[PDB]
RNA sequence: AGAGAGGGAACCCACU
């Protein structure tokens, strides 16, 4: 965490820009000092001293600033804030010290470390289980209206945004669809930030794949097993009305968490949802349309296999389906939000101090309490 | 709120009116004794 | 133009005729931006003190009086855009009012307040 | 009247005053340890 | 006609918002991004939000873009209703004043000398100071000797004095303050402030009669009360209907031999019974004393409440006799006979005779 | 918590070797809170870029350059879940990836490859959070842990031959839970590599030792397989509660509720795993000559008869430390705490207790007997209305916790984070077993 | 011989 992930968080935050002559701030290189207390002079704070005086065994965190107003100026080793250190780390004082040296510091060699000293209290970050991200799972909501529901808690590594689960469900209604025409089961997808059950074929058309043959190529990889094609036939025949990418994206934008104004600004919202909300692990870029289409086809194909039983259903308690958030991922998840809040406060300060016509004071821009 | 002060298992009706803290009560560990009758309990001196 | 807009919040005064709100510097340097030709307070501070108000309630940034219902209710539709006062406390002396009436300008009070 | 404290890491002793910031004279160590009491202690050897 | 829309603003900075919007309108009135709104209203006493006059909400949103003080009303706007648009511009409205700012806020100040320059006036005040003793407060008299003793920023001119931020006092502060920094209308000090420098009271349940009109000599009990023309509803004797009477027609009449209290004057706080009801002199005897108290009929009310009118403690001892001999302890409790000893060795406090104890 | 379902709480099959099966809190959090096994290790995760470069180096076809006709006759390959492309020959690709992992050329040891054989898939996981455990590698029904490895491993601190050198030797490797679904795991080599009426004869990995499936608290149980599993769980609960020397520097630490023991002993009946938890260096408990006998009737229903003379000889006689912290607060002059000995005539609201135990600074000198409702910290806070008479600052003092007694062990005086004076008092009370 | 006590809320770990 403190060796790579903090730098990843700092670099993955966009350089904030303010429009008047424009100026942008960027943070590039971070510095992590040794734990030190102070009013007072900088002195190395031994962890037992931090425990006895109810101090916090935290190391200061510096970073370099580069602002371009363009007129660029750099600011090396600006104090961001203090982050706690768990004992026996690579950035604790007593790393690699011999047992005699530890006994000189009133610290025993028997202590395994791995705990933080916060206000003199020893804290342990309990590892938290979670469902494994970026992995397709097929479950059975036997009480709902869906026969088999697929999901993929997609979360791109080193991305400040959290996970966004997409569901690819199949309406059950084993017999009729409560109609005089609705024969087969229809596959329907729950996208992030979209409140209605979007059909699969609508999404595939919205990805720039107009032909039914191409969508079936991306979904069913063999054209010599007519049973799976027959099973996917009703879902394909739900949305033969919508044939254009424009109309498909318009239907995507209809009934969103943020509803569209008109044909305009709703095509862009649907494009934004398909670009940056569903499946971030397959990429977030303009050329990532076909990769996202391939992965959605894989999700639909696995759902079809589950509906056939050719592959068994997935277990929520199998420990190959779980991850263990240790101190690293947990502190990274905390630091994402707190670093973003520090950036927001800096932006507020800059907005206050550009409208007066003056130049902001960057040491007062970065407040250290919000990050420590 | 007042409704939250009354509605709970920690409110006024269960928590304070039904089951309330009482004076003249002691709580300590029990250890066996076969040398006293079935209707006798051996209480400590500091409790008595 | 920007010449009509006051520069700061200190010593804001509203005109007694058209309820024009300006600083004392702008009244001293420009007079009235609507009817100084009928008042002639430019080049005279005492004329400003006699023809402007020290007590006003509410301000209106009248930007387009030609299509404003507020300008219809405040009777400032035929004027120029600027900062106007809703309620004005004060009154011109009888000499100024009589001189305006001799020039065909009857003095309608801008004191549209509901006094009890 | 002054109280004698043992200066933590220094292991030396020094006087202290009321409303006196807690500092050692050798290296300014912040942790003081109060000396053992002067009144008698008696322990039943049970 | 355009409509008014509420836009939330920074508190205390609404006039500056209107000034900035006017400057922005004039600065972009010839460009390709015009402000299509019609007017901006920031009232004198409405604090928190301003008004934008426009035919559309989108015009308001596109006009307030770039204004940070209105960022809390940027996403959504609320229109003032059509019937309520005139309420926006509707405005309602040797003496004594009360200061607006400072530590003397809303304190009674006697206007000593009105300076004809119309900038400030001299005010007589009672100092709310601690005489430079606590700060490194209620109203009390100005003590010049105390401020000469404590020192600091103080200058003496006999009874005249200057102190602690150019505060001018004499014998009682006499300092200049601005007319706009005081309220010269609506103070109305009391009698205690006169020493420092009609009325209607009808209550429900009281008995009143009618002194004039066609409904004269009708005694009834009070139901409700109002300010000046009460339109009372008295429950008269032998009348099931409720009539109407203002305050000038009624009078606090009371039958002889009832609970009476005094509301104001010299006789307030005392209760008792009245004896004989004259034209206006009503004589009564108190619940405390039997002295004659003569009151006006208006200074009476009907209220049925009753009138108010050891040495061994903490001493290290040593058990020198008995089973516990040789134990060192501290005496917790002690009596004439026995004493409880907190044993230093065991986790137990036991009581022994004082004859068995020997102090260290 | 408080869910009536059981599937999130049960001991699933994939908890083998990664998490202890016995240790769990047996309250309303059964199965939810777990304890990690001994050799289990959570993969800290690395970047997938070297793996993608290696795959592009070999004949792996990316998704943006394929026909959708040759997909079903080949194996779909995933990295961290994202589908990176296709490969035609799954064998000699898994062999190549494993050969690189048995050498640490490109792929880190924590990274895991899983070849789904029934359905044509091959997924490589490089996530941070996966839970793996080291296993031996069985090439031929033969182990790769030869005698020379043991010879170089006994002579540590001389050859500098560590565990990481054995990982680099391609003898042991970390297998996670996904990969356990596609591995044939030998329990012990003395039984499952010798020819018999053959069971499978296709082993890939061998368990190092079965005792490493247990946690830290289930490893201190002698003969845990002879017990019943609820008994093992209850002992796992109790073993984190036994008095003992919890740390070596306990005389410096100002811990609250420090339970230490007079004469702790190592168990006569021990496991091999206690040598690695260092339970023989900071033990918790005493070896006792027990007798399982019906007697007078005081060991009736889960109770035990003890020996008074043995207890008088220091048997389980523990010592209980409790610390008390208090600092004063410099504030806006209305209330001002300060450490001083309060006086009856001066202070107000002073509770009736002994204040002569205090020193001149309002604190107890170490080595002074105190009991219930005895003052330990003399602190007085000022009263704003002392002038607004003759009665001044009120007592705000921390007493010794009632129904407790003992000697004050040591007192430390220092400054806090805010720079205010701050005192800790550790009070010592020995606890004879009654 | 001068005699009473207050905090309060929140959240963790166990105990039967
Ligand atoms: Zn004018
Ligand atoms: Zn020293």
């Amino acid at each position: 965490f403190i060796q790579m992930s903090v730098q990843r968080i700092v670099e993955d935050a966009p350089p904030i820009d303010l429009q008047p002559p424009r100026y942008l701030l960027k943070f590039e290189q971070i510095y992590l000092s040794k734990p030190t207390h102070w009013d007072g002079a900088p002195s190395p704070m031994m962890p037992n001293e931090a425990r006895l005086r109810n101090l916090t065994y935290s190391a200061p965190l510096y970073v370099d600033i580069t602002k371009t107003v363009q007129l660029q100026t750099q600011h090396q080793k600006t104090f961001i804030g203090k982050i706690p250190i768990m004992l026996r780390s690579t950035y604790c004082l007593l790393n690699g010290l011999t047992d005699r040296d530890l006994c000189e510091l009133n610290e025993c060699p028997l202590d395994p470390g791995g705990y933080f000293i916060i206000n003199g209290s020893e804290k342990v970050l309990i590892a938290q289980e979670k469902m494994a991200t970026n992995t397709v799972y097929v479950f059975a909501k036997k009480d709902s209206k869906y026969a088999y529901t697929g999901e993929c808690r997609s979360c791109l590594e080193n991305s400040s945004r959290p996970t966004s689960t997409i569901w690819v469900s199949m309406l059950a209604r084993g017999g009729q669809g409560a109609k005089k025409s609705a024969i087969g089961q229809r596959i329907v997808a729950t996208l992030p930030y979209i409140k209605q059950e979007v059909p699969i074929i609508i999404v595939f058309r919205a990805l720039g794949f107009v032909s039914d043959r191409d969508i079936l190529e991306h979904i069913i990889y063999d054209f010599e097993d007519p049973e799976m094609m027959e099973m996917v036939k009703p879902s394909l025949d739900e949305a033969f009305v919508i044939q254009e990418q424009n109309v498909a994206l318009n239907f995507i934008g209809s009934r969103g968490a943020k509803p569209g104004v008109t044909k305009e600004k709703r095509i862009k919202y649907a494009k934004e949802v398909l670009q940056k909300e569903m499946l971030p692990h397959v990429g977030v870029s303009d050329f990532c349309e076909t990769k996202k289409a391939y992965f959605l086809g894989y999700m639909v194909h696995r759902l079809l296999l589950a509906a056939l039983g050719r592959r068994e259903l997935d277990d929520r308690d199998h420990y190959g389906n779980k991850r263990l958030d240790l101190a690293g991922p947990l502190l990274a998840f905390l630091f994402r939000g707190m670093f973003k809040n520090l950036l927001k406060e800096v932006r507020i300060y800059a907005q206050k101090f550009i409208d007066r016509g003056k130049d902001f004071n960057l040491e007062l821009a970065i407040k250290t309490r919000i990050i420590s | 709120s007042l409704k939250q002060r009354l509605k709970g298992k920690e409110g006024r009706v269960r928590g304070n009116l039904m089951g309330k803290r009482v004076d003249f009560s002691a709580r300590t560990v029990i250890t066996p004794d076969p040398n006293l009758s079935i209707d006798q309990v051996g209480v400590p001196r500091s409790i008595a | 133009a920007l010449e009509t807009v006051p520069k700061d919040l200190r010593h804001l005064r509203a005109c007694l005729l058209c309820s024009l709100v300006k600083t004392i510097d702008q009244f001293e340097y420009d007079g009235c931006d609507n009817c100084d030709a009928y008042l002639q307070m430019k080049g005279n501070r005492e004329m400003v003190y006699d023809c402007t108000s020290s007590s006003f309630d509410g301000i209106i940034a009248m930007m387009s009086p030609e299509d404003s219902w507020v300008s219809k209710w405040q009777r400032v539709s035929n004027f120029k855009p600027g900062v106007y006062a809703v309620s004005v406390t004060g009154r011109l002396p009888q000499g100024i009012v009589r001189e305006l009436k001799s020039r065909g300008v009857a003095y309608k009070s801008r004191d549209t307040a509901i006094k009890t | 009247q002054p109280m004698i404290y043992i200066c933590g890491e220094c292991h030396t002793e020094n006087e202290i005053k009321s409303r006196d910031p807690i500092r050692c004279r050798e290296c300014g160590y912040r942790i003081m340890y109060k000396k053992r009491t002067k009144r008698l202690v008696v322990f039943d050897a049970r | 006609d355009p409509n008014l829309w509420t836009v939330k603003c920074k508190i205390g900075e609404e006039r500056a918002t209107a000034i900035s919007l006017m400057r922005k309108f004039i600065a972009y009135q010839f460009t390709d991004t015009p402000l299509q709104i019609k007017s901006v209203v920031a009232p004198e006493h409405v604090k928190g939000y301003i008004y934008v006059e426009a035919y559309k909400q989108t015009h308001v949103k596109q006009a307030i873009e770039g204004v940070g003080n209105l960022r809390l009303g940027y996403w959504n706007q609320q229109m003032v209703p059509i019937k309520e648009m005139t309420d926006v511009l509707k405005v309602v409205k040797k003496s004594w004043v009360r200061l607006k700012r400072g530590i003397y806020k809303d304190d009674i100040a006697q206007v000593d000398y009105v300076e004809p320059s119309q900038n400030t006036i001299s005010l007589k005040m009672i100092p709310r100071i601690d005489y430079d003793r606590i700060k490194a407060p209620p109203q009390r008299l100005f003590d010049a000797e105390k401020i000469r003793s404590l020192g600091g920023d103080v200058a003496s001119d006999g009874d005249f004095l200057i102190f602690e931020g150019n505060r001018y006092s004499r014998k009682f502060l006499f300092k200049s303050f601005a007319m706009s920094a005081v309220i010269t209308e609506g103070v109305k000090p009391t009698l205690s402030e006169l020493e420092k420098f009609r009325e209607h009271n009808f209550q429900p349940g009281d008995n009143v009669e009618v002194c004039e009109g066609e409904l004269i000599n009708l005694q009834g009990k009070i139901l409700s009360v109002d300010g000046n023309k009460i339109t009372i509803m008295p429950k008269h004797e032998d009348l099931k209907d409720m009539l109407e009477f203002p305050a000038q027609e009624l009078r606090k009449y009371f039958k002889m031999g009832d609970h009476v209290k005094v509301i104001a004057g010299r006789f307030e706080g005392d209760t008792g019974l009245i004896v004989r009801v004259e034209e206006n002199f009503v004589i009564l005897f108190s619940d405390l004393t039997m002295h004659e108290l003569k009151v006006l009929p208006r200074d009476l009310q009907l209220c049925s409440e009753t009138a108010s009118g050891n040495e061994l403690i903490g001493q290290t001892v040593r058990i020198s006799q008995g089973p516990y001999k040789g134990y060192i302890g501290v005496v917790k409790d002690a009596t004439e006979s026995t004493a409880r000893v907190e044993l230093h060795s065991t986790c137990q406090t036991i009581s022994v005779d004082r004859q068995r104890l020997t102090t260290v | 918590r408080d869910g009536k379902l059981a599937k999130p709480r049960q001991l699933h099959n994939t908890l083998w070797g990664m998490v202890c099966p016995a240790e769990t809190p047996e309250g309303h959090a059964v199965g939810l809170v777990k304890n990690l096994a001994l050799m289990a290790y959570i993969s800290v995760g690395s970047q997938p870029s070297p793996i993608l470069e290696f795959l592009e180096e070999w004949s792996m076809e990316n998704l943006e350059e394929i026909s959708p006709a040759a997909i079903a006759d080949a194996t779909k390959i995933f990295v961290n879940g994202c589908w990176v492309g296709i490969h035609k020959d799954p064998e000699q690709l898994m062999n190549t990836l494993r050969k690189l992992r048995r050498q640490m050329d490109i792929i880190v040891s924590e990274v895991s490859m899983i070849r789904d054989i029934r359905e044509r898939e091959i997924r490589i996981y490089t996530d941070a959070g996966r839970i793996c455990r080291p296993l031996l590698i069985v090439e031929k029904q033969k182990l790769l842990l030869k005698k020379r490895h043991i010879d170089q491993l006994k002579e540590r601190e001389y050859n500098n031959y560590s565990w990481q050198d054995l990982v680099a030797s391609g003898v042991v490797e970390y297998i996670d839970t996904l990969e356990e679904e596609t591995v044939m795991l030998a329990m012990t080599p003395d039984d499952l590599q010798e020819k018999e009426v053959a069971y499978c004869s296709t082993y890939t990995h061998c368990e190092i030792h079965p005792s490493m499936i247990l946690g830290v608290c289930a490893s201190i149980i002698p003969f845990p397989d002879h017990n019943q599993s609820p008994r093992n769980t209850y002992q796992s609960a109790m073993g984190k509660q036994a008095m003992g020397v919890y740390i070596t520097n306990f005389h410096v630490r100002m811990d609250t509720l420090a339970h230490v023991l007079y004469y702790p002993q190592k168990p006569l009946v021990t496991t091999r795993s206690m040598e690695y938890l260092r339970f023989r260096e900071l033990p918790a408990g005493i070896n006792s000559i027990v007798a399982i006998a019906s007697y007078t009737g005081y060991n009736q229903e889960d109770s035990v008869i003890m020996n008074r003379s043995a207890v008088d000889r220091g048997f389980f006689r523990s010592v209980f430390y409790r610390s008390y912290k208090e600092q004063e607060s410099k504030k806006g002059f209305d209330q001002e705490e300060v450490f001083e000995k309060p006086t009856r005539e001066t202070c107000q609201g002073m509770r009736h207790a002994i204040y002569d135990k205090l020193d001149d600074d309002g604190l107890i000198a170490p080595g002074v007997r105190v009991s219930g409702d005895d003052v330990i910290i003399g602190k007085t806070v000022t009263l704003p209305e002392n002038e607004d008479r003759r009665y001044t600052k009120r007592d705000c003092s921390t007493f010794l916790r009632t129904s407790e007694t003992g000697i004050v062990d040591q007192v430390m005086v220092t400054l806090n984070q805010e720079g205010y004076k701050f005192c800790k008092i550790r009070v010592r009370s020995v606890r004879i077993p009654q």
